[PDB]
């Protein structure tokens, strides 16, 4: 990655989604459709979608 | 990071502008630990002679 100076692209931060258990990405935000992945050592869902 | 290397043409205008950037990396050295071992067995019953 050295050797740019400027030409690199921007940054982006880690959202209320992103650091969630948010389970799988629609391109650039977090979807909103795919239920998040299960707690290995629980059996908990923190991820949902209104049925 | 030690010093750039010497540039004898350091020669400019009166009139100029600063050129490109002058981005250079973060060099690391770096080593490992060796595990060093001596092992001895020797029966008890060696142990018990003179």
């Amino acid at each position: 990655v050295a050797g740019l100076n400027d030409t690199h692209a921007a940054r982006k931060t880690g959202a209320f989604q992103f650091l969630c258990a948010h389970g799988g990405l629609a391109g650039g935000v977090v979807d909103k459709t795919k239920n998040g992945p299960a707690d290995p050592d629980t059996g908990a869902v923190t991820v949902k979608v209104a049925q | 990071d030690a010093l750039a290397s010497v540039d004898g043409n350091n020669a400019h205008v009166e009139g100029s502008r600063a050129e490109d950037g002058e981005m250079k990396p973060t060099v690391i050295k770096s080593n490992v630990t060796q595990i060093l071992r001596k092992v001895v067995r020797v029966s008890d019953t060696a142990n018990t002679t003179a």
